[PDB]
RNA sequence: UAGCUAGUAGGUGGGGUAACGGCUCACCUAGGCGACGAUCCCUAGCUGGUCUGAGAGGAUGACCAGCCACACUGGAACUGA
RNA sequence: CCCGCAGAAGAAGCACCGGCUAACUCCGUGCCAGCAGCCGCGGUAAUACGGAGGGUGCAAGCGUUAAUCGGAAUUACUGGGCGUAAAGCGCACGCAGGCGGUUUGUUAAGUCAGAUGUGAAAUCCCCGGGCUCAACCUGGGAACUGCAUCUGAUACUGGCAA
């Protein structure tokens, strides 16, 4: 069963790539690529650069983000 | 008695030479059809007196030189 | 009474203006266990309704089948629409051994050893028919002989 | 076709070809690998999913899946690799088997250990 | 030009048959006359019949259980491109025994059940259903 | 070898009594025959036609008590022998050694019948026999030895085999604890319960 | 040369021997010109054995052949009558 | 992979081998093989068999047994049946 | 191999349970974690994930993976297709090759019949025998679908003649 050890984090939204893919700068580490979360998709969202999201984080690869929360 | 096999010339002469294609019938095994298949042969003639075209009876004998291990015997109606 | 069975359940939709609309469409084997073969293919807006209407048809479109000790008279082929069904009739011992939705309706005929195997499509309506066209055309040693010889 | 045509030119049976150039007659191969991600799948479905750049120890660089709940895998760590697809990643055709060489058992698994390399609870 | 006037006898019989038709006609010849004469010793047909000098002209006479044919069908076995031969082990049955074939055998022209119990083997021409 | 597991789950998981346990009394209070195992068997079944077959496939496995894997080797030789199959594959298991044991009743249970052939108490035209496979012929005597004897274990055997119907194939004897095999059984003579074609049609695939 | 001898093709522990014309080069299993009887020693009660045609001996004997010391002392077990 | 072959193809004589032989030499003639796949390349020890398959077929040649080839790499001869 | 002693004593695990496919509920996680042979499951009531209970299959083995054949009539001789789905050369004349109306004679090549030799043994198959039975071992027979030579048959095809 799940294990708690994924981190969630703050970042910039830098520029939108294809695939609902983003390259977001978070605020201690670097620039990493990020994709939305099922939520957004499902609930038909659609976000832009420049602003300020909640980035979930996986220690095995640290860059690839997950955009977690909303715009 | 001795074994011995017909066929017919269609090949070029020279000194106590002529070779023998030797036509014969087998049925091809994975598709059934009957299949000409040519056997040819150099003969060992008595002072190359045969001539072309013509049906040869023919049996072994020793090699009397590469792949010359076959002689003549008889020939039906010779040349044309 | 007759033996009677179903072969399958499929669901179908007709599709119009107000949205999808479902219908299911069973097919149905009976027989007497002594040739006398029937079949039938109903449909219903819900499945215990269907099952039924195809069994009041099956009653009707009944064909009779040469059948001797527990098997077929010939070898006999049969073809309907893509569906090629090929049988040997393997007299005594044996048992049945036969396709999918073939061995329904070759059951039901009365034959207790038998092969048969489904070429082409095995798509199930025409897997029937294919067989009911291979088991009427089916002769006899009585049937030979009353169009000629001994 | 026409039988005179078959005589002519045979019939001829497809090649056949294998899903693994891993081949070689062997269920079993060996590799160093370097680096390992966690790649998102195809858009029907959606996941992290840990999957690792095996070169093997016959010259091939190949990707593979990772199984099971975390690894200890990294860097250069020398694992067994075993066949099969996953069609929901791009390209990968291969696992790595846990619980042998350098990878780590599935830590806190109980049912179904004949995978994940987990020996019978005691107690 | 036709390349076989046996399939075509053959093919002029399943033809009469489904259109329910009383005689049917082709040039004559002796193997022609042969196989009709195992038709009509088996029971298939009513009769033949020939008529001419210069061009003789084999006429058959079908035959019909109801409106319904006596030929289920008649199919040619062995044909000119492919020659099949039965050893005397290997001859078949038609239809578990129900049917016939047409076989030439060194002995002339018999069924596969006449040529097992002559006990010799040939060309079979046709199965007879 | 051996299911070794407890009895009645599997004469109740079939739905008809496979008599595994059948000593003192036939019992109507443990069985609870056609309620199912376990926690959802009250459920209505609506068995396919791929487990119909494969239920019977077990039915008369679990009778005999064979394994897969050895019952696979009667068919084989059941197959090949001219004649319908599922009869040969029937015989050769009626054939087998601790079958014969139960059916002249010197055993209580089949498994009890396993023990003594097993346990070396019974012999065969004077041979001792471990093996349970056995294949018994016609014109055998079949008997207990010394030491095995007049035991508390074939005493209360021999009282309540008398309730039995008594097989067709086979003199019963046992004054003296011992038996003979006169000749095969036919499908006539052992029971309705099979249905042959169907246990021999599951291997076709 | 030409020697009559016996070759072992039993099971381990259970030797079944098949006496047999063969040439002295060839290896014991190995190529042979034919067989010409059995000799089982494990044996049982039964009156089947040991088995050797003796036109087939007196022939190769015949040809020069050589026996085996085996074969030699099996051939005058069996004579006409043992 | 469509043209390939000078001892190449054939004859006479000499020499050689246990013995037939362009086997090897001298001389003479101009042929030989080739779409029923020559030549070239890649790949491969072969068979009685094994495995699968209703059969036809397909795949395959461990073990057992028959035969050939090889014995650090490359080449040669002696002794001897 | 046989006898004796002691005492239930020393000896059961493994996969799977959404459909295909025999066998179900609850709890945890919440499109995450992860499962997945195939179609696919999971975004707050998961019979498909993780855990537990119950169940099913098989057994000193079980499962996965790799490798081969089968299913596959999916290279189709037996046993497939080519109007529109993959598939008839743009069309024609033609050599090599395939195939051939009808009558008689002849030959006996193909073909068909019989016999002899050969088709190693082991294997395979059948009927028997011996190891506690079986595996395994082994007696005899049949098999070894083949090929060569000889003697016959002449319907059909081929050769040859009119």
């Amino acid at each position: 069963a799940k294990e708690k050890d994924t981190i969630r984090t703050e970042g910039v939204v830098t520029e939108a790539l294809p695939n609902a893919t983003f390259r977001v700068k978070l605020d201690s580490g670097p620039e990493i690529l990020a994709y939305i979360s099922g939520k957004m998709r499902m609930h038909y969202i659609r976000i832009l650069p420049g602003d300020r999201v909640v980035v979930e984080i996986t220690p095995y690869d640290p860059t690839r983000g997950r955009i977690v929360y909303r715009k | 008695k001795i074994r011995t096999l017909q066929g017919r010339v269609v090949s070029d002469k020279m000194e106590k030479s002529i070779v023998v294609a030797i036509e014969r019938f087998v049925k091809h095994p994975i598709y059934g059809k009957f299949i000409k298949r040519t056997t040819k042969l150099h003969v060992h003639d008595e002072n190359n007196e045969c001539g072309i075209g013509d049906v040869v009876e023919i049996r072994e004998c020793r090699p009397l030189s590469k792949t010359k291990s076959w002689t003549l015997v008889r020939v039906v109606e010779k040349a044309v | 009474e007759l033996q009677e069975k179903l072969i399958a359940v499929n669901r179908v939709s007709k599709t119009v203006k107000g949205g999808r609309i479902f219908s299911f469409t069973a097919l149905t084997v009976v027989g007497d266990g002594n040739g006398r073969v029937g079949f039938g293919y109903g449909k219903a807006r819900e499945v215990p309704a269907a099952i039924q209407k195809a069994m009041e048809k099956a009653r009707r479109n009944m064909i009779n089948v040469a059948l001797n000790n527990g098997t077929l008279q010939h070898p006999v082929k049969g073809v309907h629409t893509g569906s090629r069904v090929f049988m040997q009739p393997a007299s005594e011992g044996t048992g049945i051994i036969a396709g999918g939705a073939m061995r329904a309706v070759l059951e039901v005929a009365g034959v207790h050893n038998v092969l048969a195997k489904a070429y082409g499509s095995t798509n199930p309506i025409n897997v029937v028919r294919a067989t009911i066209d291979g088991l009427e055309n089916m002769n006899s040693p009585e049937m030979v002989a009353a169009k000629r010889g001994k | 076709a026409t039988v005179n045509q078959l005589v002519r030119k045979p019939r001829a049976r497809k090649v056949a070809k294998s899903n693994v150039p891993a081949l070689e007659a062997c269920p079993q191969k060996r590799g160093v690998c370097t680096r390992v991600y966690t790649t998102t799948p195809k858009k029907p479905n959606s996941a992290l999913r840990k999957v690792c750049r095996v070169r093997l120890t016959n010259g091939f660089e190949v990707t593979s899946y990772i199984g099971g709940e975390g690894h200890n895998l990294q860097e250069h760590s020398v694992i067994l690799i075993r066949g099969g697809r996953v069609k929901d990643l791009p390209g990968v055709r291969y696992h790595t088997v846990r619980g042998a060489l350098d990878c780590s058992g599935v830590k806190d698994r109980k049912q179904a250990r004949s995978k994940y390399g987990v020996k019978r609870p005691k107690a | 030009s036709m390349q076989d006037p046996i399939a075509d006898m053959l093919t002029r019989i399943r033809n009469g048959q489904a259109a329910n038709k009383a005689a049917v006609t082709m040039p004559s010849s002796k193997l022609k006359v042969a196989i009709a004469n195992v038709l009509k010793e088996e029971g298939f047909i009513e009769d033949f019949k020939v008529e001419g000098d210069t061009k003789p002209e084999l006429e058959l006479t079908l035959k019909y259980f109801q409106g319904k044919a006596v030929v289920e069908s008649i199919q040619r076995v062995s044909r000119p491109g492919l020659r099949i031969y039965k050893r005397k082990d290997e001859l078949p049955k038609v239809m578990a025994g129900l049917g016939i074939a047409v076989v030439s055998t060194s002995k002339g022209v018999m069924t596969d059940r006449a040529a097992r119990q002559a006990g010799l083997g040939g060309e079979i021409i046709c199965y007879v259903a | 070898a051996r299911y070794l597991g407890p009895k009645l789950k599997l004469s109740r998981r079939e739905g008809t009594d496979l008599f595994l346990k059948s000593g003192v009394r036939a019992i109507d209070t443990k069985c609870k025959i056609e309620q199912a195992p376990g926690q959802h068997g009250a459920r209505k079944p609506r068995l396919s036609d791929y487990g119909v077959q494969l239920r019977e496939k077990q039915k008369v496995r679990r009778i005999y008590g064979v394994l897969e894997r050895q019952f696979r080797n009667y068919y084989k030789e059941a197959a090949r022998l001219k004649g319908n199959t599922g009869e040969n594959l029937l015989a050769l298991l009626e054939g087998r050694l601790d079958n014969v044991v139960y059916r002249m009743g010197f055993g209580a249970t089949r498994a009890e019948a396993r023990q003594l052939v097993s346990h070396k108490a019974i012999m065969v035209n004077g041979r001792v026999v471990n093996i349970a496979s056995y294949q018994v012929s016609p014109n055998d005597v079949v008997s207990i030895r010394e030491k095995a004897k007049k035991q508390s274990r074939v005493k209360a055997a021999l009282e309540l085999a008398e309730q039995r119907e008594k097989p067709t194939w086979l003199e019963v004897d046992a004054g003296k604890m011992e038996g003979t095999f006169k000749r095969k059984p036919e499908r006539s003579d052992l029971s309705a319960d099979i249905n042959e074609h169907l246990i021999v049609e599951l291997y076709s695939k | 040369m030409v020697t009559i001898r016996l070759a072992r093709h039993g099971a381990k522990k259970r030797p079944f021997y098949q006496v047999v014309v063969a040439d002295s080069r060839n290896a014991r299993n190995g190529r042979f010109i034919e067989r010409v009887g059995f000799f089982n020693p494990i044996a049982s009660e039964k009156e089947e054995g040991t088995r050797l045609d003796l036109d087939r001996i007196a022939h190769w004997v015949g040809q020069g052949a050589t026996i085996s010391d085996r074969v030699a002392a099996l051939i005058k077990e069996v004579n006409k009558a043992a």
